[PDB]
RNA sequence: CAUAGGAUAUGAGAAGGCAGACCCGGGGAACUGAAACAUCUAAGUACCCGGAGGAAGAGAAAGCAAAUGCGAUUCCCUGAG
RNA sequence: ACCGAUAGUGAACCAGUACCGUGAGGGAAAGGUGAAAAGCACCCCGGAAGGGGAGUGAAAGAGAUCCUGAAACCGUGUGCCUACAAGUAGUCAGAGCCCGUUAACGGGUGAUGGCGUGCCUUUUGUAGAAUGAACCGGCGAGUUACGAUCUCGUGCAAGGUUAAGCAGAAGAUGCGGAGCCGCAGCGAAAGCGAGUCUGAAUAGGGCGCAUGAGUACGUGGUCGUAGACCCGAAACCAGGUGAU
RNA sequence: GUGGGUAGGGGUGAAAUGCCAAUCGAACCUGGAGAUAGCUGGUUCUCUCCGAAAUAGCUUUAGGGCUAGCCUCAAGGUAAG
RNA sequence: UAUCCUUGGGAGUCAGACUGCGAGUGAUAAGAUCCGUAGUCGAAAGGGAAACAGCCCAGACCGCCAGCUAAGGUCCCAAAGU
RNA sequence: AACAGUGGUAGGAGAGCGUUCUAAGGGCUGUGAAGCCAGACCGGAAGGACUGGUGGAGCGCUUAGAAGUGAGAAUGCCGGUAUGAGUAGCGAAAGAGGGGUGAGAAUCCCCUCCACCGAAUGCCUAAGGUUUCCUGAGGAAGGCUCGUCCGCUCAGGGUUAGU
RNA sequence: UAGGCCCAGGCGACUGUUUAGCAAAAACACAGGUCUCUGCGAAGCCGUAAGGCGAAGUAUAGGGGCUGACGCCUGCCCGGU
RNA sequence: UCCUAAGGUAGCGAAAUUCCUUGUCGGGUAAGUUCCGACCCGCACGAAAGGCGCAACGAUCUGGGCACUGUCUCAACGAGAGACUCGGUGAAAUUAUAGUACCUGUGAAGAUGCAGGUUACCCGCGACAGGACGGAAAGACCCCGUGGAGCUUUACUGCAGCC
RNA sequence: CUGGGGCGGUCGCCUCCUAAAAGGUAACGGAGGCGCCCAAAGGUUCCCUCAGAAUGGUUGGAAAUCAUUCGCAGAGUGUAAAGGCACAAGGGAGCUUGACUGCGAGACCUACAAGUCGAGCAGGGACGAAAGUCGGGCUUAGUGAUCCGGUGGUUCCGCAUGG
């Protein structure tokens, strides 16, 4: 039988064109009154999924 | 996984939302109309069956990269707008189904 | 049998922001890096160099980075254009 | 009165087992997996019980679907992980 | 492009027997004379058993758990060595004596000398006083099924390719374009598109493309789900047999 | 002595957690089952080629694991080291 | 002098030891423990230190009945000057 | 040809050896194959032949493909065998002698006495055992030893009810 | 071939029973005491119903707990459970 | 004098409880950490977890005395059954190969094996067991496994059952 | 976690010393903090010294307040600590809320996730004549993932279409 998809990291980053991984930024869901302005900018863009950890994971999400 | 220390996967937020009604429109690049000659017939039907588009996925749109030398009778669903001049560029017939 | 001895009191220790020199001296440094972290300002932004918020030394321009002196017992960072 | 019951007679009427394989309903776990454990998974499978057929069970619409409409079910391949 | 008697059905054979267990149950071992029984009359030894001859057969060393018959092991003989030497038992020097082979800086013993503490697993570390094996022979551990991904390789390439099924000796091929992957992305989305979201902004940045190559398959390198590398728990649970 | 009764998540016990077929802090037998074992033992044919680490972070983890550190194989930009 | 970086397949390792200098813990006790930087060993045989992973020299493609040195040695075991 | 390097565990990488089976060619065998048994041969290595002796019917090479793919270690499975070593043990108990049988007898069969139990080591009979009971032959094993003997192996024979 | 006896001492009153196959007692049992449940389809029990144990019994009876013959005795605290 | 819901009364008391301890004081003995008699600065006795005292009882249990004794100073001898010996049969645990000296010294820190020396002809047999960390049992104690099974209650969620 | 576990002590953050003149480095190694607080204790504008001592003096005393010298510093720095700071970051007054929304080339740090730094750009501001500053507080602490449901605004979808 072929394999699944890891539902959960399947709902949590959109496969980029060209061979990468977007996810999005945490420490952003409740807590709001002790982190600053500052950070609250830099933290509802997106990112890449590091060098690292892509290593481990691609294999979940190779179905896209 | 990560031997106890919280996987990739659950410290990320979850921004996923599916709507049934999506449309996978067809890619052309308006640049293998010149495969064809000029005057002819562009019909969804007509693309398929000459390698054009492998799979008419409900919806025929033509994008707009790349030229055009070649006055024709296009036909499709959708248009980007710079496709609609560029038809026009060549002469070309703009129809919109 | 051993006569159990506790009381640490003391078993602790922060974690320590990096400090030091970052870029060398002489080197081409582009507009907008860091020079050098300090809590207290030791070195003085000079010539082309801000005051930090934070107190560290960021680069207004491009170019090589020198550090003279405030002449009696103080520092300064000037960084010089090509 | 009449019934329970009793007696008597017609009944290739039934019951029982084996393919340790197959299906259909009724009852129904558990180690393990989750790096621990309860919801969860394990699986409505293991075993147990009744049915039958050589297939069974579903089956001629109170169904899909949203086009210038198909036409009772079952199964396969896709959809698709 | 299955096994050839420790393999293959437990069972090639009186095998679900013989035996173990009151019991539910467990559950073995053991195939080969030749082409033909022609299977040893006859003579000796002994009570035979068992030979030695003879005869049979091409072979009798083929003669009754009967083809081939190795090693452990038990030996019978003899070539060289040994009863003042400590000795992981060898190596390398090395006379004497004994030798003459797949004919070449030979064969076998070696009085004596010098260096020298087995293999394996696990360890910072092992001759180890840490484990493992009496040796001898056989069996016995990283496999396929499906999908992922990468390199190598094949054919076509901005197009590659068919699943089920029909026919056809199970096959090869033909038919079969239903789908999937790719040639355009970015936005959760509507929607837009060489741009796209955020934005009030033709600003700036994010990811895109400008410097296009894929896909069908195949050997491999791993990986997902599968007993998934073998051997091993104690234990849980179901259905039953047992107070000889 | 003889003939019966009580069955395992139960029986039975003038009580010990003793007895229940040489078994008992939950009997026995085939079943799920090649259970699971982050643990221990084992993993066979040869040469060539280069070749390490035992630390950091985090972890109900601390003898386990993943990422980074250090090694090999391939393809590059190349002379940057 | 040539080794770096980038991309990708594949790992193993995450229990380490000891000698010198630089500290802590200790009793300026340990072949103790926790590290720093440097070695060796681990994974490295050979020679010396009588023998000896960890010190002092030095890296083993393989053969010869040749030559030179290092650490350490030169009365005799046991090669070299009484 | 020149220059350089070659210790290696875990670990990666590259080349090859060999068994079983198949595939086309070729050949080689009752004028003796496979196997087995020996050596002093060759290839860098796993290795590969070549005579000789066994055996009495099949099997190599060249290139390919498929693998249940190769042992020396699992307190490994299954046989075969040593080790201790002719060493421990020989399962309570009184026989000795004379004849007889027989190849052979401390034991077997006889007689003689002395022995031992005797609320049992004695007679009946359940439980069970299933042919052991009986006579007649037989000694390859079964007796913790030999053995002519028997609870053993052979061919016969043996239980009778009205209560 | 069929008792060794005498002085005291705790612990158990006593004969009885168990740790088949380490542990025979100072443990259990025991008569008696005792508080309490229970009006007969009793209570308690087996165990989801039945059915017929308790009992061809009926508070001078039957389950349950607490102690252990007898003799002298059993005082205080109802706040928490 | 604060605090309690209330502060141990009767009888016992270094106790099957008692730590300091062998408490002190007396009898038992020449000598008495146990035993009996009394003392109470009862760590931590106490009234049905029962308190005390009790004649009869026990393969209980501590202490003392007589009787008689190889238990002992201090061994001796005798019978027999194994042992050794001569025929009969003949295993087993264990077992890397094995021509296996002992002193130091070193080492995974405790040698048969290596180094330094020291002594020792070869081969059995009867005995002793110091050693091979001698065999039998992948430690019963001890810690880890994210093991497991019995038990427990005011751990957590549940369920039966009576309400 | 553990110089065998048990109990005891600790678990993340911030600063110092160990640390070996860059950064980092451990110990159940040495010393103390934090789970805030502030509407001015921020923003600018402009203003100006401090701690003690020494005198002189009602009550007033060692130490209230007044002058008065000498005093680059001993104080003050919302708060631990280190690093700074007497050109203010110390101390006052006025006016105001930048404790601004959209960002941000570039770096430091880092296994990851996080955390840091900031020129400059725009829209709108505050203060000041202007230049210019202001994206909270003298820097480094003052707190935490996602899943989850609550909450306000939403040219977002909404299962035939309208909601």
């Amino acid at each position: 039988p072929k394999m699944k998809t890891h539902r959960g990291s399947a709902k949590r980053f959109k496969k980029t064109g060209s061979g990468k991984l977007k996810r999005s930024h945490a420490y952003t869901s409740h807590l709001f009154a002790n982190k600053s302005q500052k950070q609250k900018r830099k933290l509802r863009k997106s990112a890449v999924v590091s060098a690292g950890d892509f290593k481990r994971i691609k294999q979940m999400l190779a179905n896209i | 996984f990560e031997g106890g220390q919280m996987p990739l996967f659950q410290r990320l937020p979850k921004r996923g939302f599916t709507n049934i009604n999506r449309k996978e429109y067809a890619v052309v690049n308006l640049d293998k109309l010149n495969g064809f000659a000029e005057g002819t017939e562009v019909t969804p039907e007509l693309l398929l069956e000459t390698g054009v588009i492998s799979k008419l996925n409900a919806g025929v749109k033509i994008l707009g990269n790349g030229k055009l030398e070649k006055k024709l009778t296009v036909k499709a669903n959708k248009f980007s707008a710079s496709a609609k001049e560029a038809v026009e560029a060549a002469g070309g017939t703009a129809e919109v189904i | 049998s051993k006569k159990g001895v506790g009381s640490t009191k003391n078993g602790r220790d922060s974690e320590a922001k990096r400090l030091g020199a970052k870029r060398a001296d002489g080197q081409f440094v582009t507009g907008g890096s860091i020079l050098y972290r300090q809590r207290g300002t030791k070195i003085y932004p000079g010539e082309n160099v801000g005051r930090g918020g934070d107190d560290t030394l960021f680069a207004k321009i491009d170019g090589t980075v020198k550090f003279e002196r405030f002449g009696r017992d103080r520092k300064k960072v000037s960084v010089y254009p090509v």
